[PDB]
RNA sequence: GCCCGGAUAGCUCAGUCGGUAGAGCAGGGGAUUCAUAAUCCCCGUGUCCUUGGUUCGAUUCCGAGUCCGGGCACCA
RNA sequence: GACGGAGCCAGCGAGUCUAACCUUGGCCGAGAGGUCUUGGUAAUCUUGUGAAACUCCGUCGUGCUGGGGAUAGAGCAUUGUA
């Protein structure tokens, strides 16, 4: 509880300030996938009969 | 009978909706219309809101 | 000796009187927000609580802290009548057991139960 | 649902007489306009009544429009006993 | 069984006049893509081996010891 | 240019029925606000919305200064069950 929280060193600002900052902080967007956007993953395909029945 | 199943609903986003669609969000409250914006765009013609400028 | 130290004073009132003063007279001497809270809402609030509370303080095994009394009422203002009690002050999970001191008068229960774990950046 | 037969009779009777019901989609009402019962009772009783034929339900803008069907007329006719050809919204008022 | 080579972030690898610790790889996360890649960023990270000594200041200048790494199957 | 008197001018809006919305005026209050009344379902009442930059007469005088107002302490009120 609150006694805990004030008494706990390894807490508060000074302690953080003195730690190194990770590199994933200064990362970048990620992106993951995009030049696959037009490439269908479904592996299924339709078929000229089904399409011709539909449309 | 069950004295356990309501908390205030007098005011805030929780106190209203869309007369059209229940949605609590993005509500048009002006002129007492009380339509959510998505709906209001679909109804604005039948209400009498047209596009001039 | 003689001078058994000396009591506390809330805003110029030593314990003694404060303890048997009345909740209403207490908030009378409290500051703005308190006086407001008490001003509105006078219909059933810290109700069965105090009863239980006092009962626990009676069921106390002498010369010792009364058993904890759990609540969720983080919004409840600390007033003389609850001095020297032990309260499980919920923070979300967990009721943080807290004893109430003379110098806690007028603060909210929720101040004494922290609601998040500190932080600790970097580290491993 | 779960409701004392008396309220079920208020619903069924009102319904037979009127031949039509409306209820705002809002459970937790406690009493609905007209019929002297919980809105929840109306809505559910009706819903049931419908899913076994008897009534058609329309929804539109949060509102439930309840329509009594022919087979249904027969049914509540049974439930309130009232002899074959009793009534409903099935006669043209005065000459209105 | 030698001698050889090491030790610091998980790991691989830097370092110090002795002031306050780094880098890669790993990891975690964004950006770029209809979605993944690539790419382009972000982040986080440390029982300075044990083991003692020296020293205004030592991871960091030594020493002792232990895991080990490289090469070779018990002649005073 | 900030401060302080004083001058003092817009346009587009909106507002309460089975309800508590826009609010003038009178008092009380340093202020925030309070209180008694009031007009308006409105080109009618709030409202000429007397808005702010701006104008004028002063104070300051180049100094982190009276530029700047972050952070923080104490007290008072308003919305709200909180
Ligand atoms: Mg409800
Ligand atoms: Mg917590
Ligand atoms: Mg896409
Ligand atoms: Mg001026
Ligand atoms: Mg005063
Ligand atoms: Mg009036
Ligand atoms: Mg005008
Ligand atoms: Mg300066
Ligand atoms: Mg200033
Ligand atoms: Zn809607």
């Amino acid at each position: 509880g609150n006694e805990g929280a004030i008494r706990d060193k390894t807490a508060g600002r000074r302690n953080n300030r003195s730690k190194d900052v990770t590199d994933s902080a200064t990362t970048k967007k990620s992106n993951t996938r995009r030049a696959t956007d037009r490439h269908s993953r479904t592996g299924k395909t339709d078929t000229k009969k089904k399409v011709n029945q539909g449309w | 009978e069950n004295v356990w199943f309501s908390h205030p609903r007098r005011y805030g986003k929780g106190s209203r909706q869309c007369r059209v669609c229940s949605s609590h969000t993005g509500l048009i409250r002006k002129y007492g219309l009380n339509i959510c914006r998505q709906c209001f765009r679909e109804k604005a013609n039948d209400i009498g809101f047209n596009k001039f400028r | 000796k003689k001078r058994v130290f000396k009591t506390h004073s809330y805003r110029g009132v030593d314990l003694e009187k404060l303890l048997e003063m009345s909740t209403e007279d207490f908030v009378k001497l409290a500051p703005a927000r308190v006086r407001r809270r008490f001003a509105r809402g006078m219909t059933s609030k810290p109700a069965g609580f105090m009863k239980k509370l006092r009962a626990a303080k009676l069921a106390a095994p002498e010369n010792e802290k009364p058993a904890p009394v759990r609540t969720h009422m983080r919004n409840m203002i600390i007033v003389p009548e609850m001095i020297g009690s032990v309260v499980g002050i919920y923070n979300g999970k967990a009721f943080n057991q807290v004893e109430i001191r003379p110098e806690m008068l007028g603060h909210y229960l929720g101040e004494f139960s922290i609601t998040y774990t500190p932080v600790r950046h970097g580290r491993a | 649902m779960l409701m004392p037969k008396e309220d079920r009779n208020k619903i069924h009777q009102y319904l037979f007489q009127e031949g039509v019901v409306v209820a705002k989609k809002d459970f937790n009402q406690a009493k609905h306009e007209e019929i002297d019962t919980k809105n929840l009772y109306v809505i559910k009783a009706l819903q049931s009544l419908t899913s076994k034929g008897y009534v058609k339900t329309q929804f539109s803008w949060q509102y439930y429009y309840y329509t009594l069907t022919e087979e249904g007329v027969e049914y509540l006719r049974e439930y309130l006993n009232l002899p074959e050809h009793i009534v409903p919204g099935t006669y043209i008022q005065e000459r209105n």
